[PDB]
């Protein structure tokens, strides 16, 4: 008779890195790395993404008359770029400090769109809606953006302009503009017929006097003039005043802020439905519980942890010694 | 710190013992045996799992990590901002690695000691009986039941009933 | 007869945690943390620190005649800002590179305050005390900066402006001006006539040619013109030329800096004392040898490392079981 | 790594030893024990010294870190300065956390190591004399005066001595 | 008989420190940290390194008449600057943006330097000859850059100057040119006989309007006016377009690029030689295996890693124990 | 975690053994021992190799770190590059400098449980012959050749062959 000792044997096959030895046959173990993820891009926390399609970010604030459909999208949780838009800028020039009005989208949650300057009482001067390019085309005909407004004469006259806007909504508002400057004396006399003009810009922390520069240079779009655009966000109080003589892309719409952290601008085509997470990459959405992560590096919500290794497979129990 | 015990002295695991990790196998005059010790197991059970929730607890979650854009007059800044990101993720991954493989180490070593302070625990109540031989077995001099096996798997022996007889025994032999 | 062989008890109660159980209770420990601070601000080896009280830095810079208390101050540790510091610029502006002044400024030790250009001799064309706004008003008068000074018209003249100044003090020299414009051009013709004006700064690797510009805007402080300020380091050597026309305001005093690293612009409100330590935080000064520390990340001297736990009890001893 | 002598076969601690860690309890014909054992705490105490000086020197002191300052056209170097300080922060105190417990670990299984270690030393010189007990204590077949306790507590015993005695006992019981 | 167990002992005196004793003396150890290094900069993977000697690297893109012996250079691994290097900008002025140049210089490994405006032909208006500096002075003579072209006028005459260029190479072409600006306007009328002036670039992407400033200022290298420099990258299309009044500093020579990263501004003048390694510091070269270096934390190729210890030796073998 | 095996109660090293790292020393009628026990110095040497190799491969190596310049209206950004620079050099320097501390204790510490588990491996199969005496040695009851000599140092050594004269030397003494 005998009380003999021994330990517990299974029959299960995975296999443990340690220090002195590879591969080594573990009776139990955990995992603690993650590769699964579904190949959608759902909703985080209840509210839908707002996905821009064939559109580029300044094209959806200028309003690019191809990116018409997301017209009415005052709500998001993040925003989706895929690889194929393109449509930002239709007239040729330069968004001048772009990359910072995308990080400041990206701490803003809602927008409310409003009428700053009425677009048939604000100018009994100037004509309002004669002039438009061609190369902002949309369906044959020639149309400029929708939340800008182009200025031309009325008549071989150009009085002085001068307006201005208190801010009375309590939040920051966004304000866009616009300076033209054409290719030749010509076109500027043509249009404008003043050989020096300037726009001015003030508030309070912000003041610009702009002047147009004329030079020849190579067409894009079909186009040898250029265009600059700017932006500024105000305060609940202060006031801005624009004072312009030939040289004026008035705004026509602003953007009322909310904010609201930890927004993105994911750059992904994996198709959107409506699901709910709380973890969000541009290749699919996470669900887990485990420390490390290995799908993407760029995540949106509480995610697991990104590390860059393939298996980390954590042993608890003894080496499976069968006899 | 291999101690010896797991793939040393005792030679091989048992597929018949389900319950727990730790266990006996009693083999007197009526059945066999194969009965687990749910003292020694639970105390391990209770260590891994405050070890693994620990692991677990000491790592942090990251929120929104969102890439930025420059334009082609701020090379440096884009340079800075990937040898940044570069670091902390070779940092992080260098940490996980290394956490793994010495947590594995010393867990092997904690189910071995284990079995060989068990065997020490039976050896130490077992004074002079039994003779032990080969891969962790005794012999029991002296004859008794499963009321003697049950006694031994509890911790308590009283030596001096069985004293004389297994004395007698050893000395015939 | 026995030789029992044990191990030592103890009845401390100080518990160290551990990977595989928590709260054992050990026989001797050591702690390697820090918690407690004097709340206090001592000096840090010997000088005292510099208070700034209800003044900002450019204000303190460009003489704020609010600022007057510490119009003596030449020597200090680090310096010391308030929450309730708010008399900076007072004549509306911007401070044009405020940011990087106060990064060359935490590096400085000391300082030796002289005339560049002596208000009663330097200047005998142009009037030079009949020139002061009301908003940077004093127990009622009307005061400008104490550093820098306006130029006005000499009975309806305004003769060509150019002075220069050599360095001979074998120490970097900073160097403060401003340029004023007005928001009309009445105003700008009633100050100085001239339609068309110019500063220009030169010394050797600053160059500039400042043009003012004139538009009107809403008003901060009861004055609708605006005020830019500029700042240059010059060297041992080489020579800064100023030529104006109807737009200075010119420079009345200067800073030979000191070098000596390790300063900060430490903001807290904690009252100053007269004792001396070799850590200081806003919070507090710190007095040990522990290698962490707990109490605020922004140090200034030899501080303990931050880290941001609880605990780090660390076990030098037994397990306590008393028997 | 439990070695099993700490809360194991020996059970409790004692209060009334003073002087060291690790010492002994003699029990014969005048007075009682509680002598410690000053070569075996002597190496101890300065392996832990080592150790947590060595803890403190590879930690360094930081110097002058100060806030910076940016506008509002400067939003992306100002997160790049956020992300570099939340990165770097949290990176030292997941070390400093991690080092405090393994090193906890480490420190209570060389305790255990130690006695252990001083039991075997006693044990191995005691060969077939005391028939060792319960949780760590001898017999001594032999009747002998405070000169032989003073002799197990040096590490010399010169066993030939009192052989020829302690045999007969031994074999009359 | 007896069959006494023991274990290895030798004679070695390497020390291994580990943590509950220092210098443990160890039968087998390994080494883990480089220390050795050849005094010398050899070639890295076959192709020589291209060294400046005693030129700025604005000195050789503009074409320094002092750094002429590497006027046909066009292939490198790395770039060395001495610390004697200072012939940059002859002319005194302003590189605007050299360090940004630098980054890109740090990707492209060859160059093909060609004609863009050749000086026979393209200029049948301007005299292109008669116009030349004395500071940046040649063997006593007064030369100009290799890379650039001075305008002048012809006989009291000054046509409204306009180039264009179109890009016909695949690569992409790297454009320098000037801007000269004089300390009065005597000087500017005795050169150019403009009172207004000003030059245009134009691409696409690029699009400026310099105008000149007249001010007096003291003098560097015995020149009391001013000239400023730029770069532009073009790529395969798009055409650069010169519009220029009276101040131009005319392009004379172009780079095409070649992409292959991983280039350096290495600064040393520890001596070049013609080995071959894969790893170079400023200090000299490696030759090893080890995961560890330190010798220098600037370092191209691929190269072990940089810490800052001095012994790293680590224990392979039993405690030397001789009885 | 001291195994009490080198330089514990088995003395010092030895010098005249040349091949392996643990051996044994015969002394019967002809010949002396200095004999390698080339079975378990190989699992040494093997687990040592994948060790150091392990090591080797977890730490990487860094490309072309060239440094960058900044103007005198650039300074926060080169206080930033020099904070990261600084920042990552430290970290790496800790990690290098803990991580070869570490690894040489548990290094020794595997050495020492190698010796102390021959030393227990000679033991078991040498049952109640030849009375261990001093630093891990035995003396042989019974008197055999060479052939009994490599027989213990195989692994087998079929005990019932030698138990009766062993028996009856060990009475008789
Ligand atoms: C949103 O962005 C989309 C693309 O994502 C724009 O649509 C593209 O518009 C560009 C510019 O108009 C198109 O590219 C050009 O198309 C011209 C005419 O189209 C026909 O010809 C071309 C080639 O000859 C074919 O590829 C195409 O299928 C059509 O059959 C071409 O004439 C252009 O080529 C050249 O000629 C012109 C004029 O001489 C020169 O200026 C050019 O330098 C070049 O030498 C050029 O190929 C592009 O094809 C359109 N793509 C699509 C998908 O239709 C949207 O217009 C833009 N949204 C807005 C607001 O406009
Ligand atoms: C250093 O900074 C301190 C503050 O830290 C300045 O002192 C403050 O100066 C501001 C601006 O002058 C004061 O704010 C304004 O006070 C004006 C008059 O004071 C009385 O009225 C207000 C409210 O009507 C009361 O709060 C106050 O107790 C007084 O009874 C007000 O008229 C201003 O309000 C409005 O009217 C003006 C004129 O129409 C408009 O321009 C404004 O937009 C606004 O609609 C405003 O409230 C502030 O009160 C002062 N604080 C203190 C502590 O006295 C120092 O002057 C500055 N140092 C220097 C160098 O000037
Ligand atoms: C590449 O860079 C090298 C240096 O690396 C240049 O060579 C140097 O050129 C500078 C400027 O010309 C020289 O410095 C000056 O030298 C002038 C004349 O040389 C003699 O006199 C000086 C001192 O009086 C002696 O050191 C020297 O040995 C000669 O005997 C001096 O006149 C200058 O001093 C002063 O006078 C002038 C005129 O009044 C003032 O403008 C100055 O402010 C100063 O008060 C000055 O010392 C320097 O000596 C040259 N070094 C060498 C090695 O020869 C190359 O010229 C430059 N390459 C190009 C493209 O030019
Ligand atoms: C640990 O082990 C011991 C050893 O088995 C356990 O003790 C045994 O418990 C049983 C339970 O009934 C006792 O049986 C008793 O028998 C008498 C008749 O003899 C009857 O009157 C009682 O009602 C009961 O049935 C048994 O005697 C006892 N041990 C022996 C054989 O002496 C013990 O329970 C285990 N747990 C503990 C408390 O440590
Ligand atoms: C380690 O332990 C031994 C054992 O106790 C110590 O040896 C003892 O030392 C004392 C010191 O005096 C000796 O006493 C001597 O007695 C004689 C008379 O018999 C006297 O002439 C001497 O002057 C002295 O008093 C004692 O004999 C001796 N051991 C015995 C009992 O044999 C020893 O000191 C300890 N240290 C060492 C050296 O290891
Ligand atoms: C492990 O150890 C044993 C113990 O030494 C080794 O066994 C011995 O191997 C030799 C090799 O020849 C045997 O010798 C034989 O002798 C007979 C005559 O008696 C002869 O006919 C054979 O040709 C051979 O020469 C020897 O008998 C044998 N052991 C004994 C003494 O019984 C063994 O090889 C070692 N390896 C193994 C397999 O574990
Ligand atoms: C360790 O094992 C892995 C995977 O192999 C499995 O586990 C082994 C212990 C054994 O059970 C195998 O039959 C199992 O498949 C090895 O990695 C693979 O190795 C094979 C060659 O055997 C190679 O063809 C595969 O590409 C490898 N796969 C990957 C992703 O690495 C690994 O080589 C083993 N390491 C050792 C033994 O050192
Ligand atoms: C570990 O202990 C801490 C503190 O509790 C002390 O130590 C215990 C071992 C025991 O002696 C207690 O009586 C001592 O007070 C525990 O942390 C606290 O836990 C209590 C609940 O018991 C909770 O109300 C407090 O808020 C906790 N305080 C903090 C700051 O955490 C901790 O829970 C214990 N951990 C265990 C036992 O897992
Ligand atoms: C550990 O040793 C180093 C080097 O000393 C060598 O190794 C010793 C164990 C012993 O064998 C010495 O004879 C060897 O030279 C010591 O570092 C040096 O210490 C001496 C003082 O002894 C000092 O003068 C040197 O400057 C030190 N050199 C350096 C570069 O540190 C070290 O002090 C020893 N550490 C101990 C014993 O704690
Ligand atoms: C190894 O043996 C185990 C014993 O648990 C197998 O697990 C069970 O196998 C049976 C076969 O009928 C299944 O019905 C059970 O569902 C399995 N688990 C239980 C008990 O629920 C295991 O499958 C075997 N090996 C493999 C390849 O997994
Ligand atoms: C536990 O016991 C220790 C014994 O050292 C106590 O320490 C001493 O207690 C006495 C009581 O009179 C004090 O006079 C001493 O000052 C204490 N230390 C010494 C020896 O200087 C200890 O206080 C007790 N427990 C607690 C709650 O600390
Ligand atoms: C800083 O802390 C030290 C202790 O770390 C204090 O100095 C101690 O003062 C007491 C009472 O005078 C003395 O008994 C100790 O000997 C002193 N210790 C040392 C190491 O000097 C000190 O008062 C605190 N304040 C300062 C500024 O030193
Ligand atoms: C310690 O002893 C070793 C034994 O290997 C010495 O190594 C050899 O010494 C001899 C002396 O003649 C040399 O010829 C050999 O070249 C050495 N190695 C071999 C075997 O090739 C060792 O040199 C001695 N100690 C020192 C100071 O190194
Ligand atoms: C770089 O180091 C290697 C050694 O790591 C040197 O190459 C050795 O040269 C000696 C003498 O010719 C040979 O015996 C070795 O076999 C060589 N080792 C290897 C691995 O090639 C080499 O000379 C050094 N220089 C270069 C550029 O390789």
């Amino acid at each position: 008779d005998t009380i003999c000792v021994g330990y517990h044997a299974n029959n299960s096959t995975d296999t443990v890195d340690t220090v002195l030895e590879k591969n080594v046959t573990v009776t139990h173990s955990v995992n603690l790395l993650e590769d699964s993820h579904n190949g959608k891009l759902c909703s985080l926390n209840g509210i839908a993404p707002l996905q821009l399609g064939k559109c580029n970010v300044a094209g959806w604030l200028l309003g690019n008359p191809e990116c018409d459909l997301l017209l009415t999208a005052n709500s998001w949780s993040y925003i989706i770029e895929t690889s194929n838009s393109e449509n930002g800028t239709c007239y040729p020039g330069e968004f001048i400090d772009y990359e910072e009005l995308r990080e400041q989208l990206s701490s803003v949650s809602s927008f409310e769109k409003f009428e700053i300057f009425p677009k048939a009482s604000s100018w009994p001067n100037h004509e309002t809606t004669k002039g438009v390019t061609a190369a902002c085309s949309y369906s044959g005909a020639s149309s400029f953006y929708r939340n800008l407004l182009w200025i031309t004469k009325k008549g071989t006259s150009y009085p002085k302009l001068s307006k201005s806007y208190t801010n009375n909504k309590g939040k920051e508002v966004l304000v866009l503009w616009g300076v033209h400057h054409p290719p030749s004396v010509s076109e500027q006399q043509s249009l404008y017929q003043n050989a020096d003009a300037y726009v001015s810009v003030g508030s309070s922390k912000y003041n610009r006097r702009f002047a147009p520069e004329i030079a020849a240079r190579p067409k894009v779009r079909g186009q040898a003039g250029r265009m600059n655009y700017y932006w500024t966000l105000l305060d609940q109080g202060d006031t801005i005043t624009f004072e312009a003589t030939g040289n004026l892309i008035a705004p026509w719409y602003a953007f009322a802020l909310n904010k609201g952290s930890d927004s993105g601008i994911i750059t992904s085509d994996a198709p959107v439905h409506n699901c709910d997470t709380r973890c969000q990459t541009p290749h699919g959405a996470l669900n887990s519980s485990l420390p490390f992560q290995n799908v993407h590096p760029i995540t949106i919500g509480e995610c697991p942890k990104y590390v860059k290794s393939t298996k980390l497979r954590m042993a608890t129990g003894l080496r499976n010694v069968p006899s | 710190g291999l101690f010896g015990a797991i793939a040393g002295f005792i030679e091989g695991g048992w597929t018949g013992m389900i319950d727990g990790w730790y266990g006996y196998h009693h083999q007197n005059e009526q059945g066999s045996g194969y009965a687990a010790d749910q003292k020694s197991t639970q105390n391990a059970i209770d260590g891994i799992t405050s070890k693994v929730n620990s692991v677990i607890e000491k790592m942090n979650t990251q929120f929104t990590a969102v890439g930025k854009e420059f334009n082609n007059l701020e090379r440096r800044i884009e340079n800075l901002n990937k040898k940044v990101d570069d670091g902390f993720l070779d940092v992080w991954t260098y940490n996980a690695e290394l956490l793994v493989l010495l947590e594995n180490e010393r867990t092997l070593d904690f189910h071995d000691s284990n079995v060989r302070n068990l065997y020490e625990k039976v050896k130490s109540q077992l004074r002079n009986n039994a003779k032990e031989i080969g891969n962790g077995c005794f012999e029991f001099y002296h004859k008794c039941d499963d009321e003697c096996m049950e006694s031994v798997k509890n911790g308590t022996y009283d030596y001096p009933k069985y004293s004389e007889e297994s004395k007698l025994n050893r000395e015939e032999i």
